[PDB]
RNA sequence: AUGUAUAAAAAUAGAGGUAGGCUACUCUCCUGUAUCGUAGAAGAUGGGCGAUGGUUGAUGAAACGGAAGUGUUUUAUUGACUUGUCCAUGAAAUUCCAUGAAUCCAUUGCAUACGACUUUA
RNA sequence: GCGAAACCACAGCCUGGGGAACGGGCCAGGCAA
RNA sequence: CUGCCGAAGUUUCCGGAUAGCAGAAACUCAGAUCAGUUUUAUGUGUAAAAUGAGAGUUUCUAGUGGGCCAUUUUUGGUAAGCAGAACUGGCGAUGCGGGAUGAACCGAACGUGAGGUUAAGGUGCCGGAAUGUACGCUCAUCAGAAAGGUGUUAGUUCAUAUGAACUAGCCCUGGGCGCUUAAGCGUACUACCCAUACCUCACCGUCUGGGUUAGCUUUGAGAAGCUCAGACGAGUAGGCAGGCGUGGAGGUUUGUGACGAAGCCUUGGGCGUGAGCCUGGGUCGAACAGCCUCUAGUGCAGAUCUUGGUGGAAGUAGC
RNA sequence: CUCUGAACCUGUGGUAGGUCAGCAUCAGUUUUCGGGGGCGGAAAAAGAAUAAGGGAAGGUGGCUGUUUAUAGCCCUUGUUGUAAUACGUCCACUGGGGACUGAGGACUGCGGCUUGCCAAGGAUGCUGACAUAAUGGU
């Protein structure tokens, strides 16, 4: 509901292996830890969720699966990099996206 | 601001409120009978699918003076099990032709509290439907009518 | 069954914003003229038993408890087994000395409290 | 959404008169509903048969056997006015029967306030030689010298920002 | 600053009423670029906004926002029926309403 | 479209459709610049609306639409105070709005509404006589300023003509003219 | 606030432009859904290429603009930027929406319901 | 300096129409500082 | 304080007894009778088919026991209007949408709400809704929302392309702003606006019809309970019912209270349709309350009410 | 011997209480765009197509007059055909958009799919954020 589809040419996107994209790699992360009732106090057990780099790693291996696709289609890769917005006298209903 | 003795008739119809309706055997008595309310009520001739669509969604039966919806063949049976009425298809039967047991079958249906029609009525409402209002008769124009308070 | 009302406002008699002898106790207006009597446009409401809210919801605080009125600490016992829908209300006159003794009590068993930090205070 | 309805109708039968006469007439009505009413009251007049005295037996409409071929259409009505007792004849040119009694119908209703009830359609005829032409502007309808510019031309998207140019 | 405004402009013009009734619970909306009724279904169940700024400042910033819903179209000019979570307030009358695009249903 | 500030060109323009339009946009949260409005038409001919003043005390045109605008509001309703402020009726066209551009509103216009043959007045030349005194000093800023934007707009014109040898010189304009562009 | 963008006059029942020597021309109109601008971690880091132009900011003022000119250009130089054509990194687990004069005062009669007024001081 | 009584639903621009007075309240109006 | 029922508003004889309307009870029946009903047919009445509704009695007892308006009917009128009797409805006991506003006009008759759609009336602005479409007519130099016209518009008819006589419409003469091939009129067809109305659902109550015990581990026997279904909801006079509150009285809570009773104020929080209630804080300082019954000097906005207090008038009349 | 989920270490094991927004699959009430079709109408009328004839025109060619020419039209048949469209009506035909509701609280019943399952005797899932402020009231 909160994306617009747009009628742009098809990318090929079967290369990237979709199946391991579940509900479980999307989770957020339970809400776990428990800490000894020392530390919470001083606030000192603060630790930090940062992206692991397996998913990045993840990601680059769709980027080297996607990257490449999606040049060879002219002007795509420019297209992705800017940004959408409306104009002056813009109705979307008539300019269809 | 009814008229007294078209108020009689029209309790004898059951029409209590506005906007109901209920079917009428039509023979030579009912002519010069409804001469009196011809500005107060509109009808028509209804065609299968209006007879057949009021009593599905708009259907209630009198059980034990209650007004008793019909979503169940086993509530007709109970009732007019005597008159070989047995499902919905055959009180169907029994109003659209008009069988032998019209008058119990007529009864046995409650008032079908139809709503304000979708679109409205025409610009003008209580003259006559030929005159360009919309009382009185209309013949195949009821069922128009229906389909809108349906 | 949530705790759902007909109405928030109260129904203030008519005219008793006026006067400062007259109440503002809903008192029917019995006038034989009275237009506000007569159900007009502008004027005020009345109450009617239209009003009535859910009989399963009925006397049911925000929080869908019904407050309990308890005296002494015997009262708080009796709440055993209601404390999902009665509340502990303490009486207003309890001294400060039992009502310790009713919240303590009422905290173990289960029941919830509505005034439990009256006229009381914590140390720690 | 006027259209013209074909109505024949005849007198109950009884051992008096075993076998009616047919009577037909072309009405313009918006529906067959108003259109056997409306044949009962002019059998009334002419005839004085009443609604139970007779039957109606055949209803059908009439569409325009040329409706692509233009055509003058005279028609002859008697109105209804303060003396209650009026007669006219006017001719149009149009495309199909039903609309050259629309375009009546409302010039009688402008001119001289006309209602439904009191118009009474009695004679209908088609226009075909240039002499039978009478009324001054469609003669001047008639002559193969037509051309003029486009009259009453006037041509939310507020606030336009130009000035219309409102020519060609 | 060209960009940004991934929303449409709308102009909010009173309440459902009659003559001498209003019923401030539904309020009249008139979204630009549209002009007829059978448009207006375009914009049926959009999330339409009222933003306003506060002296106070509240977590941090000075923004309020009520939100909204488009339901039915009203007339033939385009104007719509917005219901929002805090009936709006009768000063708000010819300001802007920011409809934005979701839950889009294209 | 709406804009913050709209700038309306009077010049035949009927008075009592002019006043509709405004009237519903004001009431929108617009501001609303009137220009030229001694240019405004009433349909009717000159003597009737001279009758219809004598029956009737404010000169201005500016004043006087304004004033029918006025009525045409909810004066006593604090909003339709608010509103009011918004309009600003101005004769001819002043320096502050000289330089912008000037729309007009279709459903107001004579050409368009009143039949050819049909007599009308003009607010100007009406309110000439009635107390109104600056006829020839209002005219005289008209053809100064016309004078010196009509030389603005040959230069404009020199502009937009060379870059539309420029346009089409460019081979860039036809290799994707698919487009409609 | 969200591009907070836009200037002819004038006919409209003919106008405008375009070109020729007011007289013979031609073309467009029939709106703005037009035109301009809108490409980048709000638009990053650099590498270029390519313009070697463009976009502007900063100040140094020149003219125009009486009306309400307070803004339009002209620029002078400098500072950057430049997605104009391209690259390489970079930008994220928030891992589905919520975002100093004057008055009183004194003088003062030129006044005078009373102030005011009236010069002087 | 010493000091009432009477009175008091509440008020107080009109213009007209508002059918029963309506102006002192209602609607159209202007006014309204 | 709430809930239900709720007239009559007048015949008829004669201050009344009747009646009638509304109830309240007792009866007998729905296989029995009915109907401000309609037909059929016999001679408008009468008698015997449909459409509906269960229908009929007896007893005893509150209130009314006026009108206004409108429709109509007549008779006369009588300057002319009109008047006089009637006739039947509506208001009166009744709010809401519309009619600029307005008690009689157009709609629609009312529990609290959500959505939907409408009636009457409306869509230029104030004003919610098309500055809709098609077609004409209106030019007023007072529009508009008896007649005359060197007044037009369409014309007709008759005379020989022109006139005359005419046909009719409209103008001239005799709610605001504005509107003018309308935002005027007239017709037609689309679309839209909205009522306490119509539909669907939720909820409160009322009435009606049920169900429920060898009380079955569904446990839901305060049988005065629990449960199920449907329709309904204006209200004066008046009738019926259930409750809230005050002082005191017998019983009771093995009730509360100097760790603060009663009271009082307070934009603290709650509960109930409501009468009312419970509680927090501040003051306060010696008593008080819930429940079942008993009981009465028991509930206030009026009485030119009694008593006390206090203002404006007023620093006024003034001394 | 069991038990005390008994106290602690041991678990960093497993599930996580209200308020408010989000989407989804459903249900009731709806409002709005569609698509595909049946039957009926002069089996639309037309029209195109279609072999002619005749006719006159506001007359082409010839010359105002004229009759298909160096334009043709109209009418009449003929004409494919069971044309198609439109209108009217039906579908227990189908595909989307949007809003408002969740009353009830084991089990029954009535149906369909095939004991189980289901849109069939009324709402359940996936999630979040807020809470340590949002939602709220005065």
């Amino acid at each position: 509901r909160y994306v617009i589809a747009t009628s742009a040419p098809k990318i090929d996107v079967s290369g990237v292996s979709v199946e391991k994209f579940t509900k479980a790699y999307f989770a957020k992360q339970k809400r776990s830890g428990p800490v000894k009732k020392d530390e919470a106090f001083f606030a000192e057990n603060a630790p930090k969720n940062a992206l692991p780099a397996e998913r990045i790693a993840d990601q680059k291996a769709v980027d080297a699966k996607l990257l490449p696709a999606i040049k060879a289609i002219p002007n795509m890769k420019e297209y992705l990099a800017a940004s959408f917005a409306l104009s002056n006298g813009d109705r979307p209903h008539l300019m269809k996206f | 601001n009814i008229p007294p003795k078209a108020r009689k008739i029209m309790q004898l119809l059951r029409l209590l409120q506005i906007n109901n309706g209920i079917f009428v055997k039509f023979n030579k008595a009912i002519k010069e009978m409804l001469q009196v309310v011809e500005p107060y009520v509109t009808y028509g001739i209804p065609n299968h699918k209006t007879v057949r669509e009021l009593i599905y969604k708009r259907g209630f039966g009198k059980v034990n003076k209650q007004r008793i919806p019909l979503s169940d063949n086993a509530i007709i049976e109970a009732a007019l099990g005597k008159y070989s009425i047995l499902s919905v298809e055959d009180l169907i039967h029994e109003i659209y032709t008009v069988g032998p047991n019209f008058k119990q079958a007529a009864n046995f249906l409650w008032p079908f509290k139809l709503s304000s029609p979708l679109g409205g009525w025409r610009e003008r409402k209580f003259k006559h439907f030929i005159e360009g209002g919309d009382a009185g008769k209309r013949d195949e124009h009821i069922n128009g009518l229906v389909q809108k308070m349906l | 069954v949530n705790i759902i009302k007909k109405r928030t406002k109260p129904f203030k008699r008519h005219q008793s914003d006026r006067f400062k002898r007259v109440g503002e106790s809903w008192r029917k207006p019995r006038g034989i003229d009275s237009c506000v009597r007569r159900r007009f446009r502008g004027t005020i409401s009345m109450p009617k038993i239209g009003y009535g809210n859910n009989k399963k919801t009925r006397y049911c605080m925000p929080n869908g408890l019904k407050a309990f009125l308890v005296r002494n600490v015997s009262d708080v016992e009796l709440l055993l087994m209601h404390n999902k829908t009665y509340a502990a209300e303490i009486a207003g006159n309890v001294s400060a000395r039992k009502r310790v003794e009713i919240v303590e009590k009422a905290r173990a068993l289960g029941v919830k409290v509505t005034n439990a930090g009256a006229k009381v205070r914590s140390q720690e | 959404a006027l259209k013209e309805y074909q109505v024949v109708g005849r007198k109950v039968p009884t051992e008096h008169e075993p076998v009616p006469k047919l009577f037909r007439m072309r009405l313009f009505a918006p529906n067959e509903s108003v259109a056997k009413s409306r044949y009962w009251y002019f059998l009334k007049m002419i005839n004085k048969v009443k609604k139970a005295t007779g039957e109606i037996v055949a209803i059908n409409e009439i569409s325009e056997p040329k409706p692509l071929k233009a055509k003058v259409f005279g028609i002859w009505i008697r109105y209804d006015s303060r003396s209650g007792t009026h007669n006219m004849y006017k001719e149009f040119r149009d495309t199909t029967r039903v609309g050259a009694v629309e375009a009546m119908y409302a010039d009688m209703a402008a001119r001289h306030r006309a209602r439904f009830r009191s118009i009474r359609i009695l004679k209908v005829v088609e226009v075909e030689k240039k002499e039978d032409v009478r009324r001054n502007y469609v003669k001047q309808l008639l002559n193969p010298h037509l051309k003029f510019p486009l009259p009453h031309r006037r041509t939310k998207k507020v606030f336009a920002p130009h000035r219309p140019s409102t020519f060609y | 600053a060209q960009g940004h405004r991934l929303y449409v402009k709308a102009k909010h013009l009173s309440f459902q009423r009659s003559k001498h009734v209003i019923h401030p619970g539904t309020s009249i909306v008139k979204i630009e670029g549209c002009d007829s009724k059978e448009e207006a279904q375009f914009y049926l169940g959009k999330r339409v906004c009222y933003v306003y700024k506060s002296s106070k400042a509240v977590r941090g910033s000075k923004i309020r926002v009520i939100w909204g819903t488009i339901a039915r179209p009203h007339g033939n000019s385009g104007a719509v029926r917005a219901r929002f979570v805090h009936n709006l307030p009768a000063k708000t009358f010819g300001s802007s309403l920011r409809v934005m695009l979701y839950p889009s249903n294209i | 479209e709406f804009q913050k500030v709209v700038v309306i060109d009077a010049k035949g323009h009927l008075l009592g459709r002019l006043a509709s339009v405004v009237a519903k946009q004001l009431l929108g949260g617009q501001k609303v610049v009137v220009v030229r409005c001694e240019e405004l038409n009433i349909s009717g001919h000159f003597f009737r609306n001279k009758l219809k003043y004598l029956a009737y005390h404010f000169r201005a045109p500016s004043r006087i639409f304004q004033k029918a605008v006025r009525g045409m509001l909810p004066h006593k309703t604090a909003r339709g105070q608010a509103a009011l402020e918004h309009l600003q009726a101005v004769e001819g066209i002043p320096p502050p709005f000289d330089k912008q551009k000037r729309v007009v509103v279709p459903a107001a216009l004579r050409v368009l509404r009143l039949k050819p043959g049909r007599k009308y007045c003009t607010v100007g030349r009406l309110s000439s006589e009635v107390g109104w005194k600056y006829n020839d000093i209002v005219a005289k800023l008209e053809e100064r300023r016309k004078v010196k934007s009509a030389a603005f707009y040959q230069a404009k014109l020199a502009k937009q003509k060379k870059i539309a040898s420029a346009k089409e010189a460019s081979p860039v304009n036809q290799k994707l003219s698919q487009f409609g562009y």
